[PDB]
RNA sequence: UUUAUGCUCU
RNA sequence: UGAAAUGCGCAGAUACCGGGAGGAACGCCGAUGGCGAAGGCAGCCACCUGGUCCACCCGUGACGCUGAGGCGCGAAAGCGUGGGGAGCAAACCGGAUUAGAUACCCGGGUAGUCCACGCCCUAAACGAUGCGCGCUAGGUCUCUGGGUCUCCUGGGGGCCGAAGCUA
RNA sequence: GGCGAGCUAGCCCUGGCCAGGGUGAAGCUGGGGUGAGACCCAGUGGAGGCCCGAACCGGUGGGGGAUGCAAACCCCUCGGA
């Protein structure tokens, strides 16, 4: 519903799959992607491959409303991370910055039996 | 506390009687701020309205204060608490500078010889009265109105209060004793503190007669019935309900809700 | 807390002779205090545990020493208690 | 990420 | 997830932003550290309070040690009455795996986990080492006091070790 | 369409009634007990859809009655009190 030039970038890494987000300065997402959206299913998802071909299928739709600079803002460990930034970077989108934002807890909520091993 | 008895017959083995300690000076009450006589009515005009009523204590009824705003600014001093039957709370006699006297519904902490006020102004302590939008989001109220100069209509009940939870508008939002959010408007007066006489939902009748002081008349099942009188009358032995459990009246009464659905008041509610 | 001047105020009123810091008296006087303290410590504070358990301790205490100078006089003895409000 | 089992006495 | 499937999602999910509600646990500091008799104790603040160590050599003058009974405390689970319930999760359901899978893995999920009060009295409640006192080489690391602050001295916490002990 | 709660059922207002004996809750006081308690023991006390039993309210079993004394009675027995 609009073209803005100046965006921001969010790459979520899971262990699963990367999915990445592209929004306004505001943050609300113009355009996104993922793993599954590339054409994968299962665990092909979690590969930093499919993170790649995701993360530039995202900037590439997001030059269509006429994107040209993001904020890059990766969220979660996995083999998405890095070439998905990198990924971002070889394509028109110049990354004027990478902040890690990725939500750790001061020890709050118990987690899983299978996340928590160690006592 | 609650009392409890040796089981010197069966019956004063479960009993429990309420803790009268709270209560001083009682006995003989205020006559002239109250009492009333209570017509003690069980049907409306003519005919029984409401199944199961009747017997039990005669009572004089103490006439509350349930609007502050009547008096604001006049401090008061808190004479006494008192024994009321006509409800589940306490309630505070309660002498105004004016000499004036009026008795409140007792909440919890209200201490016997401490002042109390309502207004604007007013202190944000137990037992005074504020319009609702002078309220600190977050503290715990009862006796309030539902809409302004109308009087006080919730958390009345022995134990019971409600949260002021953030404002919107001429409107708060409150957290009902039912659990239900709701919005009520500003000018609403409501007093700081929860009712009191808390550990009334915790006593135990013990025998049937105890029911019978309290005024309820035994209350008799459906399935004891014959079908001209009941959904569940009938059968040959005992019998399961044999369709949607039901009222004498043919409503069913497991889950079927009964709020009028387009109602004004529906706009200003948010649970449950 | 017992403060300075306040147990001082309790050291000087038993001490065997201006200069008794540490007389059978003066000690159990001492503790007393502390003891009278706690408990009404603990009166309050009841699922304090901890804290109850010096408290026999300086019970303990208080007792054997009363019990030595029961035996060493068994006048001051009387005297002692009697002053403070003991055995019970 | 598919396995379990091995008769009796020497 | 090994890979999947159940599950959720075009009734607008995941990802992202702003607002709100609610419960539980406290990241870095943090240690192979500290405290407590033990169980055990970890964001911050204040109040109440126990133990303990050091310096001074001031006071009592053996007033000690241990301790059958007794009394108190006593992790987790569990129980009663109320409340509370976000995440987690016996039981239970479903998806997988397998010859079967009442398990292991996955998706759900109720007691419980949390608070008040009252019970229960267990444990690899472990240093598998009862408490007190004196005596018998040292080396090094560390916490915390006092010191005439390279070193000395006191109380703790570790390793290596004289003599001796030990199958 | 009217007449009925002067029988009976429930409820509302205002009054009245329940011989005598038994059991002995809490609380209180005192004593012991403890660091303080819980608590224990006495005495006091006088609770209860508590006990025995008249009035009173009932109607359990049996007999009698059966064109009855009586269109629901009488005797013995029994329930609550
Ligand atoms: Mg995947
Ligand atoms: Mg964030
Ligand atoms: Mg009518
Ligand atoms: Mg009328
Ligand atoms: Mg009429
Ligand atoms: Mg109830
Ligand atoms: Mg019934
Ligand atoms: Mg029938
Ligand atoms: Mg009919
Ligand atoms: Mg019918
Ligand atoms: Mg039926
Ligand atoms: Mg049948
Ligand atoms: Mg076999
Ligand atoms: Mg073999
Ligand atoms: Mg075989
Ligand atoms: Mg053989
Ligand atoms: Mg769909
Ligand atoms: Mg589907
Ligand atoms: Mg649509
Ligand atoms: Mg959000
Ligand atoms: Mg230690
Ligand atoms: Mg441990
Ligand atoms: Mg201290
Ligand atoms: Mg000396
Ligand atoms: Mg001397
Ligand atoms: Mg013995
Ligand atoms: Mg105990
Ligand atoms: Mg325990
Ligand atoms: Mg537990
Ligand atoms: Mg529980
Ligand atoms: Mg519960
Ligand atoms: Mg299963
Ligand atoms: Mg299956
Ligand atoms: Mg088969
Ligand atoms: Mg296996
Ligand atoms: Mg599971
Ligand atoms: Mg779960
Ligand atoms: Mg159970
Ligand atoms: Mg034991
Ligand atoms: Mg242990
Ligand atoms: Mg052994
Ligand atoms: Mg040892
Ligand atoms: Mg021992
Ligand atoms: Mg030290
Ligand atoms: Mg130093
Ligand atoms: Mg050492
Ligand atoms: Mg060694
Ligand atoms: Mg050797
Ligand atoms: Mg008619
Ligand atoms: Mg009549
Ligand atoms: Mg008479
Ligand atoms: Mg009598
Ligand atoms: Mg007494
Ligand atoms: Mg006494
Ligand atoms: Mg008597
Ligand atoms: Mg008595
Ligand atoms: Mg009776
Ligand atoms: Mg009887
Ligand atoms: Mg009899
Ligand atoms: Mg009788
Ligand atoms: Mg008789
Ligand atoms: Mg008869
Ligand atoms: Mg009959
Ligand atoms: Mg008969
Ligand atoms: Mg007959
Ligand atoms: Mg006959
Ligand atoms: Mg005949
Ligand atoms: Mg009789």
């Amino acid at each position: 519903k609009r073209q803005v030039a100046s965006g921001r970038a969010y790459i979520h890494a899971s262990y699963n799959n990367t999915i990445v987000t592209i929004t306004d300065p505001d943050g609300n997402p113009i355009t996104w992607s993922s793993g599954g959206v590339i054409g994968y299913k299962g665990s092909r998802k979690g590969t930093p491959y499919a993170a790649q071909l995701a993360a530039l299928d995202a900037a590439k739709k997001a030059m269509a409303y006429g994107m040209q600079s993001v904020d890059v803002i990766v969220r979660g460990t996995g083999a998405g991370r890095e070439q998905a930034i990198r990924a971002l970077q070889a394509s028109g989108l110049q990354v004027k910055s990478i902040v890690d934002d990725t939500p750790v807890p001061h020890n709050g909520c118990r987690p899983k039996k299978k996340f928590r091993k160690a006592s | 506390a609650v009392k409890k008895f040796k089981p010197y017959t069966p019956s004063r083995r479960f009993m429990t009687v309420a803790d009268f300690s709270e209560i001083t000076k009682t006995e003989p009450e205020k006559s002239l701020v109250k009492p009333l006589k209570k017509t003690g009515g069980r049907n409306n005009q003519g005919r029984i309205t409401v199944r199961f009523r009747g017997g039990g204590h005669k009572r004089l009824y103490r006439i509350i204060d349930f609007k502050r705003w009547d008096k604001v600014g006049i401090p008061a001093k808190v004479a006494a608490i008192e024994y009321d039957p006509n409800r589940s709370a306490r309630i505070a006699l309660l002498h105004y500078v004016d000499g004036e006297k009026r008795y409140i519904i007792a909440p919890d902490g209200l201490q016997v010889g401490q002042q109390v006020v309502a207004g604007p102004d007013a202190p944000i302590q137990v037992g005074n009265a504020l319009p609702l939008r002078f309220i600190p989001v977050g503290t715990v109220v009862h006796a309030v109105e539902l809409e302004p100069k109308k009087g006080a209509k919730l958390a009345r009940a022995a134990g019971t209060s409600a949260q002021i939870q953030g404002r919107e508008g001429d409107y708060v939002i409150l957290r009902l004793p039912s659990g239900e959010l709701r919005k009520v408007h500003g000018e609403c007066y409501a007093t700081v503190g929860a009712v009191g006489n808390a550990d009334h939902k915790n006593i135990v009748l013990g025998k049937a007669g105890r029911s019978r002081w309290l005024g309820r008349r035994p209350h008799v099942r459906g399935a004891a019935m014959n079908p001209v009188d009941h959904p569940h009358g009938g059968g040959e032995g005992r019998a399961p309900r044999g369709r949607p459990p039901a009222s004498p009246w043919g409503w069913q009464t497991k889950g079927l809700k009964t709020r009028k659905r387009r109602k004004p008041s529906s706009r200003f509610i948010i649970a449950r | 807390p017992i403060t300075k001047e306040e147990k001082q105020k309790v050291i000087q009123e038993f001490a065997r002779f201006p200069g008794d810091t540490g007389s059978t008296e003066v000690q159990v006087a001492l503790l007393t205090l502390r003891i009278n303290r706690l408990s009404e410590h603990l009166k309050v504070h009841k699922k304090d545990h901890h804290s109850h358990r010096g408290l026999l301790m300086m019970v303990g205490q208080r007792r054997r020493l009363l019990r030595y100078l029961q035996r060493e006089d068994p006048e001051r003895y009387r005297a002692l208690i009697e002053k403070l409000g003991i055995r019970g």
